[PDB]
RNA sequence: GAGCUACCUAAAAACAAUUUUAUGAAUCAACUCGUCUAUGUGGCAAAAUAGUGAGAAGAUUUUUAGGUAGAGGUGAAAAGCCU
């Protein structure tokens, strides 16, 4: 579960997350009419004074059976196109994504691996 | 002292006696029981057709708890298991006395003692020849679909496929306060809230005077008669007459509830196919199978689902 | 003789039918499908089929942190590392989409629970995927490993040092100073193991169950 | 081959059985001290009248 | 909303309950009849069967030894428990305390109060409730329904 | 809060008297078959157990001198005996507390 | 009316352990004080309790006996204190 203010961990290889900072991302946005954010839901991140979507590909609360709990809460930048911002993800990422109302082929297509 | 005093079955009954009185008693409950058995040879009342707008009786049974189900598209059901329990016919009225349009039938389940019993009750049952049930209801039931008191009624009046009500009374919580009974919100834990925390606020506004008739206030809260509404039959095991409904039914295990199908618009003459009186073993037209399933039900000991 | 947990029932006051019913269900079940013996601790390989695809498999290999549950609902989880990315399914057994079950390595661990695996360090969780099976000795007793787990930094997911926790298998006295362990027994309760009222005794339902799993083959 | 426990009064009661258990406590800690100032000091360092 | 819940609240706390309830079962292993009050002596009834069980088990258990080391505070009773208590109980599979209700307490508190034993001891036995004998009017009419329900068939 | 107007005795009356706040009356209460006394049905008779509990305590200050002081439960079956009996065969080798008194009626 | 309290006179007391040094220095008890919050509000108490805190070899704290008295006394001034 992701709300306003939760800290996030990018999990492409684009320089914005990328690049070390003090800081890590906070959410400042989750795009539901329920405030909580699952995987596959779109969120609002506060990255380096600059205000850029992303998208949650993990968590670590538990979900119903037969689906992976993570050890951090992943995510994904998407340009406001709706374009991934990075190229390639190399962490596992659930196959969920992939039936769940919404457009998640693009990142399927970046991810190598998955869970 | 000339006055009244206080007696039980076992107040006067020797060491000996006490053990003869259980078996007889429970004896009397076998041969009861099997007389009952074979409705059909016994001036069964004439059986109608169906016809559109009926409504037939529905059944007492016992909540015996819950379990998981799958279906063959891998879903995962939770379902709750309720057990047909000494469920006969018990009394008939005519539209006239009912004062409804339509007629009445009692039904009841989960034949009891009879040592603590009024005798009011126990007259009732002696009439009827049955031993004493834990709980009557009543169903409304059209004039086509009438059927004779002393009959038995058994899990497989109902079939899977067919959606069902279920009513029975809810787990008792207590003396309770507004937040758990009614979800308010209540009052912040720090700072400065004085003895203030789970209260209501302000009961209503200055003007009136007066408290609303219907204002929602600390109470009792459970124990009240509840229905849930289209509840689907996945299964029926007709050797131990169980039924397996989805989802959740109100009250706690081992409470009776009152089956009866489904009265929303959308199953509103679903009851063509299921047996329209209800379904009689001693017609034993044809013998049905231990365990009834749904369509889409996957079934244990089938192979294992490969959504190919 | 290893009796699966799930046949044993919780007390209360739910009537034994509702536990014979499941029980035929559940032995249906493995009669298809072969579920090994394997305890919290254990590796195991469990191939499912996706339902997200066109019935392709899937290879999922980890050791099981938990078991829990009873009847047809009986679960078991368990954990590994992929990419550095720790990761736990809760499996179900009799799900039927469960296409196989592999013990790669049968064995007991000090504790049946290994939560706190979370906290340890990585080398503790990872477990190679490709890994082969290693041998088993039928009419011998499983191997108890005794290996104690290094903690990383205190901030735990638990308060793992506590008494109800009882964890047996975390090298408390690198991480913890004698004086955070007399601390932490300030939450003991002593009396809690010499109560005999709490104590669920299962030996004679174990045996009766026993009897029918086997009258059953 | 039982190890029954030792059948002695518990040390910690409000009892005589229990205060005389109490009083061999201290009593032994004369017996284990090894210079004659400690035992003597153990011996009179409560006053009483 | 306590419902399912196997114990009374007494004493102080979880603990308390412990000690208090473990007292007296230490009074009735050395007595073997001891008043206390209905709900404490119901509380303890349970514990006392249990007991019981442990030293069936036997002197040489250690599991046994270890309880029996725990509620008994009283060491000498140790050995009552294991080379008396136990092997009176040999045959029985269970109940083996009995207890009844007694009178209300005089001491203005008018506390419901209770006499627990346990079977076989050597006190004089209390005065139980017996119960009628078949030569009564009612059980000999019973009594007669049973001969002829038995013998015919 | 505090009461705008004192309570009359006809409203005090009503409710002090209702038959909530009366004292029911009892239909448990029988007599004890040996004594004749009074007791209650479901509760033993307060008068032969008064008849045990003092002989009991006889029999408990008695086994108190035998054992002379504490920690000296024995590890055998205790008896009693009255004057005018003496240990059986089986009674051997358990402790016998002695009694002056005759055997009791009731005592068997 | 200074057995409370303010100030004073005389005669007496108390301050462990640890680090600094050679001290209105440091950490922190006993002791003195009363910062913040909660409880309490005819209360245990006509100002407390429970926590949390400030000082703690000094302009420290405490004990005993004496002094100053209302147009006055005392005051590291709060128009404080003087039963
Ligand atoms: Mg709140
Ligand atoms: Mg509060
Ligand atoms: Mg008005
Ligand atoms: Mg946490
Ligand atoms: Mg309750
Ligand atoms: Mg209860
Ligand atoms: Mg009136
Ligand atoms: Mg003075
Ligand atoms: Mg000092
Ligand atoms: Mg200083
Ligand atoms: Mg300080
Ligand atoms: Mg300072
Ligand atoms: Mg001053
Ligand atoms: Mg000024
Ligand atoms: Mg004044
Ligand atoms: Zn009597």
């Amino acid at each position: 579960a992701v709300q306003k203010m939760t800290r996030v961990r990018v999990v492409d290889n684009s320089a914005l997350g990328s690049t070390p900072y003090h800081r890590p991302p906070r959410c400042i946005h989750v795009y539901n009419k329920s405030g909580v954010g699952k995987v596959g839901d779109q969120i609002l991140l506060a990255i380096r004074g600059q205000k850029k979507k992303a998208l949650i590909v993990g968590h670590r609360m538990p979900g119903s059976r037969m689906t992976p709990k993570f050890d951090s809460n992943n995510v994904v930048l998407i340009e406001d196109n709706g374009n991934p911002v990075g190229t390639r993800i190399k962490i596992p990422i659930p196959t969920s994504l992939r039936r769940r109302e919404g457009e998640y082929s693009k990142v399927l297509a970046i991810a190598q691996n998955f869970v | 002292l000339h006055s009244k005093s206080s007696t039980w079955w076992d107040e006067h009954l020797s060491e000996e006696n006490l053990s003869f009185v259980k078996q007889l008693v429970s004896d009397e409950n076998k041969t009861q029981l099997t007389s009952k058995l074979n409705p059909l040879k016994d001036e069964p009342w004439p059986l109608h057709p169906w016809e559109p707008g009926s409504f037939r009786v529905g059944l007492i049974a016992l909540k015996l708890g819950m379990m998981p189900l799958w279906t063959k598209d891998g879903q995962k059901h939770a379902v709750t298991l309720l057990q047909v329990q000494d469920c006969h016919v018990l009394k008939y009225t005519p539209k006239e006395d009912h004062n409804g349009k339509i007629a009445a039938l009692t039904v009841g389940g989960k034949t009891v003692s009879r040592f603590y019993k009024p005798d009011s009750r126990l007259e009732f049952y002696r009439d009827l020849g049955l031993p004493p049930k834990q709980i009557h209801k009543i169903f409304h039931v059209t004039d086509n679909a009438v059927i004779k008191p002393g009959t038995p009624l058994y899990a497989a009046h109902f079939r899977p496929g067919q959606y069902v009500d279920v009513t029975a009374k809810t787990i008792g919580k207590g003396f309770q306060g507004v937040m758990k009974r009614w979800g308010f919100k209540g009052q912040p834990a720090s700072h400065g809230q004085t003895k203030t925390h789970r209260r209501p606020g302000a009961i209503s506004t200055g003007d009136i005077a007066r408290v609303w008739p219907g204002t929602k206030m600390p109470g009792r809260m459970g124990n009240q008669n509840r229905t849930v509404y289209g509840l689907k039959v996945w299964r029926v095991n007709t050797k131990h007459n169980i039924i397996y409904v989805n989802g959740s039914v109100p009250g706690h295990k081992n409470c009776l509830v009152k089956i009866k199908d489904s009265t929303l618009p959308a199953y509103k003459d679903s009851c063509k196919n299921l047996p329209f009186p209800t379904y009689f073993p001693d017609g034993d037209e044809e013998e049905l199978p231990e365990d009834l399933f749904d369509e889409s039900v996957w079934q244990p000991s089938e192979p294992s689902i490969t959504f190919a | 003789r290893f009796l699966s947990p799930e046949f044993i029932p919780p007390r209360g006051r739910t009537n034994p039918l509702k536990f014979k019913i499941e029980r035929k269900d559940m032995l249906d079940r493995r009669k298809v499908l072969p579920i090994p013996e394997f305890y919290v601790g254990s590796i195991l390989r469990v191939t499912t089929a996706d339902p997200y695809a066109s019935g392709k498999t899937s290879q999922f290999l980890g050791i099981c942190i938990k078991r829990s549950g009873n009847g047809l609902g009986a679960t078991f989880t368990l954990r590994n590392t992929i990419e550095g990315q720790g990761v736990e399914i809760c499996f179900e057994l009799y799900n039927p989409r469960i296409q196989e079950i592999q013990v790669v390595k049968l064995e007991k661990r000090l504790d049946d629970n290994l939560l706190y695996l979370r906290d340890a360090l990585p080398e503790y969780s990872t477990f190679d995927v490709n890994m082969k099976p290693v041998p088993q000795e039928a009419c011998q007793e499983v191997p108890v490993n005794k290996l104690k787990v290094k903690m990383k930094p205190k901030p735990w997911s638990k308060r793992w040092e506590r008494p109800n926790f009882n964890i047996k298998g975390i090298r408390f006295d690198l991480a913890l100073t004698e004086e955070q362990m007399k601390e932490a027994q300030k939450w003991n309760k002593p009396w809690i193991e010499f109560d005999m009222m709490r104590e669920y005794d299962t030996s004679k339902i174990e045996a009766a169950l026993w009897e029918e799993i086997e009258a059953s083959k | 081959v039982a190890r029954y426990p030792p059948i002695v009064a518990s040390m910690t009661a409000d009892s005589k059985a229990a205060r005389q258990r109490r009083v061999q406590r201290w009593q032994a800690t004369v017996h284990a001290a090894p210079s004659v100032d400690e035992k003597i000091r153990i011996l009179t360092k409560m006053q009483f009248k | 909303i306590s419902h399912g819940r196997v114990y009374r609240r007494l004493g102080l706390g979880p603990e308390s309950r412990i000690h208090l309830l473990r007292n007296l079962l230490t009074g009735l292993v050395r007595h073997e009849r001891i008043e206390a009050t209905w709900a404490r002596a119901d509380e303890m009834r349970g514990y006392a069967e249990k007991l019981i069980d442990y030293g069936k088990l036997g002197d040489t258990n250690e599991r046994a030894m270890r309880m029996a080391d725990f509620w008994l505070t009283e060491k000498d009773l140790i050995p009552k428990l294991f080379k008396v208590l136990a092997p009176r109980f040999q045959g029985q599979n269970g109940n083996y305390t009995r207890m009844l209700q007694i009178p209300n307490r005089k001491e203005q508190d008018r506390a419901k109060m209770a006499v627990i034993e346990y079977k076989g001891n050597y006190l004089p036995p209390l005065p139980l409730p017996h119960r009628d004998s078949n030569l009564t009017l009612l059980n000999q009419l019973l009594l007669g329904l049973q001969q002829d329900l038995h013998h015919n068939q | 809060a505090a009461p705008k107007n004192r309570r009359t005795i006809e409203v005090n009356r009503c409710r002090r008297r209702n038959p909530q706040k009366l004292i029911k009356i009892k239909n448990n209460i029988d007599i004890c078959p040996e004594c004749g006394h009074l007791k209650q049905k479901h509760v033993l008779c307060g008068y032969c157990y008064e008849k045990v509990r003092q002989e009991t305590t006889k029999i408990r200050q008695q086994i108190g001198a035998q054992e002379g002081g504490p920690f000296r439960a024995p590890s055998v079956e205790t008896m009693v005996l009255y004057t005018g009996e003496k240990p059986s065969e089986k009674d051997q080798g358990k402790r016998i507390v002695e009694r002056n008194i005759k055997r009791p009626s009731w005592f068997t």
